[PDB]
Formats: structure tokens, sequence, C-alpha cells
């Protein structure tokens, strides 16, 4: 669902509807 | 009433939020142009500043415990913090205090680097 | 891997684009909300309304000419009064003479016909408002006994009327339109508003930002 | 564009009007002097559906006579003539409160609405060429309904009727329902507003094959309410101020003669 993640009309500041805890995902698939 | 672009600025300053109107009486159109319930307030932003004295740019646990900037969002931080610098990437500032900035300037004045948007690109 | 190169030049993307949005938001960028609106954001079950009466007649000297209502029905959305709490508003300080706009779902038409009468309005008009499909056709909606197609805004008057700020026959009560966003009203009635009371004071309860208007005081939860 | 071909499809689709049926076993005629002021309940009991074609003499009509609203208080109806049935009645923008209101004294609970939107007769005609009679009004509406496809290009907001109100322009005509209990309907099968043309003189006189209209939406509410001769043994339907002349099978139709 990558791209379900911006398929709907957010605010500028929501667009980050699901990257907020990928920011941390990303660190913890670095991890290991 | 008679002459409505006075009325309608009292009328704001006397019924509605700080956040919603101005010192004079006019609309915060930043304000609106925002969803509701999520706008960055100047006091959020000297909040972040006394933060930078606090512990400056960094991991973002901490400057949301003391919560300066009430009830606030994390990422926004982290994201609100670069545009006070200049530069999208905040790697050559990490876990360290900063008194006055010194970096919009000379990273605005770059000539080499992009000038987009009022910031230094990668 | 890829996928993180990809996520990263994603957030990059938005990240300059929220940049180029903000460095222009405060440099000046017009919104699309009114210049010349009254946003009062409280609650109507705590608002001091005695502080907006003061404030009304400081300002203007007199009280609103039109007042649109779109009370909250506790017919089950999720931010709803009771009856009696709507009842209990002081609408009756809030105006002397002139007009009480409700628009009234079926379920809700006579105890909106009572409060009509019991804050000393005279039931006169009531507009209809007929839903539009993206062809032309008639809307179809769920029915009780008749298939829903139409909603009715009750029209109240009381004291005197007659001053020569509000018109008469002014145009018709049927609109037909076309079907917006969940709870929301076509943008001509308050073309008809103002054919009605040109220039005039007028209060809308339970506004959103899409109702926002010039010459317009709006009080709201979500506005 | 328009879709006026859709709007007014009922008008020429296969809706015909009804023939007035002779006094024989499948209908009923009572003759009274006032229908307000005099016992209904030995003309009929048990109704289900009670049709009061009411023509009231507000003050937007142009002095042209009618009922009087502070005489509905007078009609009486016990719970006799029905225990639980429906009441149709037409309603005018100057008495819709006092109306709900007596019929809350009475009993009655306020269901639902039915809304006829009026187009312009003359309106129509000038768009399609660039003291009428009911022959020369039914001929002038056919006429329109026959050139459909040439003012579809038009729009309908310049079709509707604007007649005198002191508030705001006259467009509908309204019929209330009201309930009362103590049916087997089919609920949703007529839509809440129809569209009608009709001449700008007396919109409130609903013609013929607009009234055959109405009669088979409320037929239609009640499929069980059909009378079928033979089992049956008295009319479950009643109108009051009804028609001299034209007589609905299976209704049993008071004149005030
Ligand atoms: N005290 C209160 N309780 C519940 N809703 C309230 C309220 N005061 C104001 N409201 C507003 O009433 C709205 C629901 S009424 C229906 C939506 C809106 N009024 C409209 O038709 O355009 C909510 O959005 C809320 O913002």
């Amino acid at each position: 669902t990558l791209e379900d993640i911006e398929n709907e009309k957010f605010t500028n500041l929501e667009i980050l509807t699901h990257l907020y805890n990928l920011k941390a995902e990303i660190v913890r698939r670095l991890a290991e | 009433p008679l002459d409505f672009t006075q009325y309608a600025k009292n009328m704001r300053k006397d019924l509605s939020n700080q956040d919603i109107c101005l010192e004079d009486g006019a609309l915060n159109h930043s304000y609106f142009l925002t969803k509701k319930g999520q706008y960055w307030t100047p006091l959020n932003q000297k909040a972040l500043q006394r933060g930078i004295e606090l512990f400056g740019v960094g991991n973002w646990k901490e400057i949301n415990y003391d919560e300066f900037s009430g009830k606030a969002n994390i990422v926004e931080l982290e994201l609100r913090t670069c545009m006070i610098l200049g530069i999208n990437d905040i790697t050559e500032y990490y876990g360290k205090k900063i008194s006055e900035e010194e970096q919009e300037e000379i990273k605005k004045s770059n000539i080499a680097k992009g000038k987009k948007e009022n910031k230094l690109k990668d | 891997q890829g996928l993180l190169q990809d996520i990263e030049k994603r957030i990059l993307h938005y990240k300059q684009l929220f940049f180029k949005e903000q460095n222009e938001i405060a440099n000046g960028k017009r919104s699309m909300v009114p210049d010349n609106s009254i946003p009062i954001c409280s609650d109507v079950t705590k608002l001091n309304f005695q502080a907006l009466i003061d404030a009304q007649m400081r300002h203007a000297g007199k009280m609103f000419d039109v007042i649109m209502m779109d009370p909250p029905w506790q017919l089950s959305a999720y931010d709803s009064l009771s009856d009696e709490k709507i009842q209990n508003m002081p609408i009756q300080s809030l105006q002397q003479d002139g007009f009480i706009f409700v628009w009234a779902i079926n379920a809700k038409y006579r105890v909106t016909i009572k409060m009509i009468e019991n804050w000393g309005y005279k039931l006169v008009d009531e507009i209809t408002w007929v839903k539009k499909t993206v062809n032309g056709k008639i809307a179809k909606g769920h029915g009780f006994y008749l298939q829903h197609a139409k909603e009715s805004c009750l029209i109240g008057v009381k004291g005197d009327v007659d001053n020569g700020r509000f018109k008469k026959n002014i145009a018709s009560d049927v609109i037909f339109s076309e079907r917006r966003g969940q709870s929301q009203k076509p943008e001509e009635i308050y073309q008809y508003i103002n054919q009605l009371c040109p220039n005039g004071n007028y209060l809308e309860i339970f506004a959103r930002r899409n109702n926002l208007h010039d010459n317009w005081v709006s009080i709201g939860n979500e506005l | 564009d328009n879709q006026l071909s859709l709007l007014l499809k009922w008008r020429n689709d296969k809706i015909p009007l009804k023939s007035a049926s002779e006094t024989d076993n499948k209908c009923k005629v009572v003759n009274v002097k006032n229908i307000f002021k005099s016992d209904l309940s030995k003309y009929g009991a048990n109704l289900q559906a009670l049709f009061i074609n009411a023509l009231w003499k507000v003050k937007s009509r142009k002095e042209k006579e009618g009922l009087n609203i502070n005489d509905l208080s007078n009609l009486k109806i016990p719970l006799s003539l029905m225990k639980n049935g429906i009441l149709f009645i037409w309603s005018e923008k100057e008495i819709l409160g006092q109306i709900v209101e007596i019929m809350e004294q009475k009993g009655f609970t306020y269901i639902e609405n039915f809304s006829i939107m009026f187009l312009g007769l003359n309106k129509c005609l000038q768009s399609i060429n660039h003291e009428k009679s009911i022959e020369q009004v039914t001929q002038e509406k056919k006429f329109v309904m026959n050139n459909l496809d040439i003012l579809k290009s038009t729009d309908i907001n310049n079709l509707f009727l604007r007649n005198n109100y002191p508030y705001f322009k006259k467009t509908r005509h309204t019929l209330l329902m009201f309930r009362r209990i103590g049916l087997e309907l089919r609920h949703q099968r007529t839509s809440d507003v129809v569209f009608e043309v009709t001449d700008e003189q007396d919109p409130s006189k609903v013609d013929t094959m607009m009234k055959e209209y109405v009669y088979q939406m409320i037929e239609t509410l009640l499929p069980k309410a059909q009378f079928i001769p033979g089992v049956d043994k008295h009319l479950k339907m009643m109108e009051l101020f009804a028609s001299t002349d034209n007589y609905r099978p299976g209704w049993i139709s008071v004149i005030e003669k």
C-alpha cells in the first residue's frame, strides 16, 4: 500500500499520514 | 453596519480566538490555510527556539516531555527545525546547542548551491 | 534496499513541497475564507451569549436580522445536541424583529414548529431544496413512506418585519441544485437571504468553514 | 440538458385518466349540506385512507372562496370512523402550523409531505415558439408535450412559476400526510416530489391527469386497500369535497351539495 499513503487528499502536514511511523520503521529495518 | 470593515475587525477582536484573529483585527489567513487543530502558533515557534537552547537539534523525546510546544508532533518538530537553519538536512548539527543560528544568511547566500524556496538543496 | 531509496525520495519531494507551500503561506498567501467574516469557535452550550449580545449592541447597536440554524438533531451524527438543549438557547434575546431559518429534517418537522412557536415566531414559510444529479435528474435518497428527494428549511417571523429592510416575493421557494458533500447546503440560500435582507446582520449557529461568508457571524465547534 | 423528457415523462406515459363510475356497487356517493358540521361515521367505518380534497380560502388566493381553516377543528373524527388510517390534506403556506396543531389535537401524527413543482405553460409556449378554457389548456399542454425536444436547450430555472406571496414566490403545491395509530404498506414506490406544467390562474385546483397521479400514489401506498368486488362488502377509502360528476371506483365520494 505504498501508493495508498497519498491516495487521499490530506493537508500538507498530514500528507505523511503513514510516513510518521515509517520514520522509525526505516531505522528499525536498518538495524536488522 | 454602516462601516462593516471596522465592525468585522472589532467582532473578531472581541469574540474570536487570538489564533483566528490578529492584533489589529485582520483574519489570520495562515490559520485557515491549514486543517483545524493543526496550526503552528508563534508560541510554538519560540518554544522550539528555546528548546534549541535547552538541548538543540537531535533526538526529540525530551523536547516533547516538557512539552514546550503543547501536545506537539515529533516529525513536525524535526521538520520545522530545518527552516530554522535553512538546510534540508540536519546531519551537520546533530546533538549540539546553538545560541545564534548564523546559518540562514550564509546558506541563503550560497550561489553555488540551490537557492530555491529560501533554502539550500542537498 | 530499493524501497528505502524510493521512500526517501518520496519523503524528500514532499519535504520541498511542504517547504514551498509554507514559504508562500508566510508571505501573504490568501485563503478561500473571505475577509469581513466573524468566525467564533466555541461551544454553544457554554458560550457566554451575554458577551455576544454586548458585542453586537456595541459594534452595531441592534440585534441580528436573519438567524440561520442547522441544529445537530439527536436522531442517532457524532456531535449532536438534545431537543431541550437546543430549546434552551437564548434565541429570544438574540433577535427582536426578524426571520428565523431552521433546516428541519423530516423526523424533526413537528418539534421544529414547536420550538419556532415557543421562541415567539409565527410559522410563515418554508423553502424546499431539491437535489440534482450531475446530469440534471432528481437525486433519490432513503425514504420513510416516500422516496425523500428534497429537504425543508422552515421560516418563521417575529416582531415588526415591515421596516423596509425586508422585501416581499423576492424569489422562488424552490432551490433546484446539485448535492454537494455531506450535510452541506446550497450557496444560493445565501443569495435568497441577501435578496430578502440586503446589507443586514446575519447569524449562523452550528456553522462550519464552508459556511463562512461576508457580513456573517458564524458560531461553531469545528469552525 | 434539461432532461424535461424525463421530468415530465409521466405526463405522456401510460397513465390514462380514469372515467367516472356509475352509481353501483363499485362506488358510493353521499350528498350533505355541510361536511365539517355533520356526522361522517354513519357513511363509513374502519377506513384506512381519508383524502380531504380541501381548497382553502387563504389570503394568497385572489378572493375566490373556499373552506375556512377555523372550521376544521369543528370536524368530528371519531375512533370508530378510522382506527389506524393515513390522512391526506391539501396544505397552504398560511395555515400549515394550524393544520398540524389541529391534527395533533385530534390525535394524528404528522409523518410525510408531498410536493408538486409547478412549471409555467406560457413560459414553455414562448420557449417553443421562439381566461383560457379547460379544453384550450389541455390542448396547449398536449402541444407542449409534443414539442419536448425543442426547448431542451433551455434552463429549468427559467420555466418555474412565480406566484405572488408577501414573503416568497409560490412554486410548489403541498399535500400533508398525517398518521394515526391505536397497514401493510409498500413504502418507497413514488417519489416525494413530482413535476407538473400548469396554468398560472389556479395552480391549487389540481386538474385531471394530475389528480389522477395523486389518486394512483394514494392507491399504491396501500396495496391491500384495493376494493375487489364480491370478497369485500364495505369501501375503505373516502374523499370529502369530491367532484359531483367524476366518481372514482372503490371510493366513497362526499359532496357538499
Ligand atoms: N455544542 C455543540 N454540540 C454539537 N455540535 C455543535 C455544537 N456547537 C456547534 N456545533 C457544530 O454543529 C455541527 C453539526 S450540525 C451539522 C453540520 C453543520 N452544522 C452544517 O450543516 O453545515 C458540528 O460540525 C459542530 O461544529
